[PDB]
RNA sequence: GUGAAAUUCUUGGACCGGCGCAAGACGGACCAGAGCGAAAGCAUUUGCCAAGAAUGUUUUCAUUAAUCAAGAACGAAAGUCGGAGGUUCGAAGACGAUCAGAUACCGUCGUAGUUCCGACCAUAAACGAUGCCGACCGGCGAUGCGGCGGCGUUAUUCCCAUGACCCGCCGGGCAGCUUCCGGGAAACCAAAGUCUUUGGGUUCCGGGGGGAGUAUGGUUGCAAAGCUGAAACUUAAAGGAAUUGACGG
């Protein structure tokens, strides 16, 4: 996988992760 | 149905006195019906042609407008309207391993006609130079574009529009800077590039008859 | 077209002439009969093959040296070539074109003063190099 | 009558030519000296109908020959050119049909004057169309 | 070169060195007498000179200072001083 | 693995050059990494220069030229063969193709 | 307009040609292995404002210096907020193509943006993938600046300067060619040399590959995100440079 590409999907993930802590 | 080029007429077209040829060539227009006046419809119109079919064994890779102002007969009278030189002139006289050197200024002729003047010149290599690049100082350039701009303001603010054509036909403007700029840093291929009109002195119908006269 | 000599046919061709000189001349038919026991040749058509290109090779250097050699050839050709004999030396000439700096090194080696130099005009220019850059 | 001046026999008469051959077409443009008043126009898309060689030698000659016919029926003789190709910050070079048009106006019984270029030249244009990256192609 | 005689060398090489670069440091500068004109009197110029130095008895000016050495009006007659 | 040592650009003392743009594909090119091509074309080609001769009406007229500058990215000047691939000693030859003139 | 097309505009005068006007961008060719700047970066003319390197110096102070935790200024583009302006180009989006499909590459429009002012952000393959200061160690030809010399040609005038060249020298630069200086795994490098013959001064920083620049904590930010930053677990290779072959739309 292209690793801009890989940074671009682990900002995603990231994004999610506090998304849902946030929720709790 | 029936095509329009019948409806047209053909006039000639008359330089000023700056000139040993005096016929342009010939134009064409629709007869005069209604409002539609075919004066006002060859007035404004410009002519870009050659300074060597306008004079009798000058160069060719100068060009005058040639605007019409006044209508009379068969003859549309035209008067100076901007001079330029031919792209292929233009662009032979850009090289490498030299400095191009550009002046624009603002001349008001004592006639009354406003000019902005384009004038460029090119640095030279010596004949016994072995260094490839001929290239001027930023200070020398800045020299050189001053004295472009002031000795080319001092002759043209002084004479009225007439004593300008008849001296920029052989470019004796370009001469004198190229003379002048030597002592700086000598040039070669300097030439008035472009002079455009800005501003016309009311139309004084007069002042074209005796420019086309005595 | 395709007439190119292989190695084979050159080299034992070259060979047969560097030892078999003087026995062999400028005939191909000679050429070919010598060729029979000088050398020994299992093949008719590499036999008059050989023969062909020796009558070629020493037709060449009858008048030239080649790249084959005879021992005889290199000593001959340096008895002759004894020089064009000039009646004097190119070397001795009455006037020489001496620049003054020369003059000026001459009689730093004390050699100078000699009424066979004469002192040519030094060019003034400076101008020797060649405009640099593409002309 | 004949559409034209009483101009004598020797005399001849100019036109200016605007030959606008670009990339995909070709313009053929006969005005007069001032610019203002057209004789005719003819292109290379209105005499061909593949919409592929409307730039091609073959249409632009075609043209030429056509404009010819009209120039000298209208009763004009010579003819100054200026080519153009697509120019502003696009290519600066004249397509395919330049030549031939050039060619076969002139072989169709016409006179030369003065050949011009009056491509337009930026000093400096706006951003070209493509992208920093181009066409990928 | 590996055996240069760096404790003596010639003196033209010395001359073209630079200044401190040299084996021992020699200012290139020197003192010279300036004549003006229409004077009698002899005034002292640095060859480098910064300022514009002033004939003090006669009007003209001396010396003009520029980027390397002064610049000496015409007419003005200068001698060295013990080299 | 530096293919070449100036990086296939003439940029030695400077942080930034601004770009141009391929006169073929308009890519953003550096100016001073671009083919540079300066042409000098016959206004008319060498099969009609003689019509348009017979046909000037001028006794002696010389044709004008066409001088039109033209900047290359890398990709369109290989795919146009302008510039073609080199040695690995050949490509430290920078001096200009001969013109084979005569 | 394209490989061919099509969307789109068109007898309402499209395109083309001419004369004009307005707008907002952008400063071609000259423009270079050229200049400046700490980098980012900087190209129309003229003026003003401070600033700076180098050269010149028999001027002045006399060690005032080098590198630097903490801290601080600047910092391409994109992005965010507020206000103007919006020509072109153009993320998103739509349509037309192409394809088995085509959420694309191609074409026509087109939002945010691209432009300016202010306030944020602090990141690039921010690259010379190469710390700074200092010393030493080959040759050659150029080039930019400054200075010093000299045959001569040119500029004008009546002589010198003084400019344009020409032949050199010095110093500071951007570089280049060559070399069995030496180094290195080699590619290559006059530095990436002066290294087992190992120590000039001093910062930052790496420790097999992944997990992972992730989790968590702290801090910055309007946000996007930035800075700092693991572990469990997993793996016998991952990599670098060159060589031969094989293959290439
Ligand atoms: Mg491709
Ligand atoms: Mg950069
Ligand atoms: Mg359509
Ligand atoms: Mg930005
Ligand atoms: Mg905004
Ligand atoms: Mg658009
Ligand atoms: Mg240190
Ligand atoms: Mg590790
Ligand atoms: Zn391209």
């Amino acid at each position: 996988m292209r690793a801009k590409w890989r940074k671009k999907r682990m900002r995603r993930l990231k994004r999610k992760r506090r998304k849902m802590r946030q929720r709790s | 149905v029936v095509d329009p080029f019948s409806k047209k007429d053909w006039y000639d077209v008359k330089a000023p006195a700056m000139f040993n040829i005096r016929n342009i060539g010939k134009t064409l227009v629709t007869r005069t019906q209604g409002t539609k006046i075919a004066s006002d419809g060859l007035k404004g119109r410009v002519f870009e042609v050659s300074l060597a079919d306008l004079q009798n064994d000058e160069v060719a890779f100068r060009k005058f407008k040639l605007i019409t102002e006044d209508v009379q007969g068969k003859n549309c009278l035209t008067n100076f309207h901007g001079m330029d030189l031919t792209r292929d002139k233009m662009c032979s006289m850009v090289k490498k391993w030299q400095t191009m050197i550009e002046a624009h200024v603002d001349v008001k002729t004592t006639d009354g006609y406003l000019l902005r003047l384009f004038c460029v010149g090119f640095t030279k290599k010596r004949n016994n130079q072995i260094r490839k690049t001929s290239y001027a100082q930023h200070q020398q350039v800045r020299q050189i574009r001053k004295k472009m701009m002031e000795i080319m303001t001092r002759e043209v603010q002084t004479n009225d529009l007439k004593e300008v054509v008849n001296k920029l036909i052989p470019d004796s403007i370009g001469k004198d800077i190229e003379k002048a700029c030597q002592s700086i840093y000598p040039l070669h291929d300097v030439f008035v590039r472009k002079v455009k009109m800005l501003k016309k002195p009311k139309f004084e119908l007069g002042k074209l008859m005796e420019l086309h006269g005595e | 077209m395709g007439r190119v000599r292989t190695k084979t046919v050159k080299k034992a061709a070259r060979v047969i002439i560097e030892k078999y000189y003087t026995r062999l001349g400028n005939d191909f038919h000679t050429n070919k009969r010598v060729c029979e026991e000088i050398a020994i040749i299992p093949s008719k058509k590499l036999r008059n093959k050989i023969a062909g290109y020796v009558t070629h090779l020493m037709k060449r250097i009858q008048r030239g040296p080649v790249r084959g050699i005879s021992i005889k050839l290199q000593e001959e050709e340096r008895e002759r070539r004894d020089n064009y004999v000039p009646e004097v030396s190119a070397l001795d000439q009455e006037i020489i074109e001496v620049d003054p700096d020369t003059k000026e090194m001459l009689k730093l080696l004390d050699f100078g003063s000699l009424s066979n130099l004469q002192v040519t005009q030094p060019t003034v220019g400076m101008n020797f190099k060649t405009p640099r850059g593409p002309v | 009558i004949s559409l034209g001046p009483q101009v004598a026999e020797g005399e001849n008469v100019f036109g200016v030519c605007h030959i606008f051959a670009s990339f995909n077409d070709t313009f053929v443009h006969v005005t007069d000296l001032s610019g203002k008043e057209t004789i005719c126009r003819v292109t290379g898309g209105m005499k061909v109908k593949a919409d592929r060689d409307e730039s091609s030698p073959y249409a632009a000659m075609l043209a030429a020959q056509d404009v010819a016919q009209r120039c000298k029926e209208l009763g004009i003789t010579a003819l100054h050119i200026k080519l153009r190709a697509t120019g502003g910050n696009r290519t600066k070079t004249p397509g395919p049909g330049a030549q031939s048009a050039l060619r076969a106006l002139a072989r169709s019984g016409m006179k030369i004057g003065r050949i011009e270029d009056v491509t337009p030249i930026p000093s400096d244009s706006t951003r070209r169309k493509g992208g920093r990256r181009g066409r990928r192609l | 070169p590996l055996a240069k005689d760096l404790l003596h060398p010639s003196p033209e090489e010395e001359k073209r060195k630079h200044k401190k670069k040299r084996l021992v440091q020699s200012p290139n500068s020197y003192f010279m007498d300036v004549k003006c004109p229409g004077c009698y009197k002899i005034t002292t110029v640095f060859s480098h000179a910064q300022t514009v130095v002033l004939c003090v008895g006669c009007s003209t000016v001396l010396c003009q200072p520029t980027g390397g050495k002064a610049r000496l009006t015409e007419g003005c007659s200068f001698r060295r001083k013990q080299h | 693995t530096k293919k070449r040592r100036n990086n296939g650009r003439a940029k030695k003392g400077r942080g930034h050059v601004q770009p141009i743009r391929c006169t073929n594909c308009a890519r953003c090119v550096p100016k001073d990494k671009a083919i540079k091509k300066f042409v000098i074309r016959n206004i008319v080609e060498a099969a009609a220069v003689r019509d348009i001769s017979e046909a000037s009406v001028f006794d002696a007229y010389v044709l004008p030229k066409l001088y039109v500058k033209l900047h290359y990215c890398v990709s369109c000047a290989i795919h146009s063969k302008v510039v073609r691939n080199r040695s690995r000693e050949a490509r430290k030859d920078r001096t200009p193709p001969p013109r084979f003139r005569p």
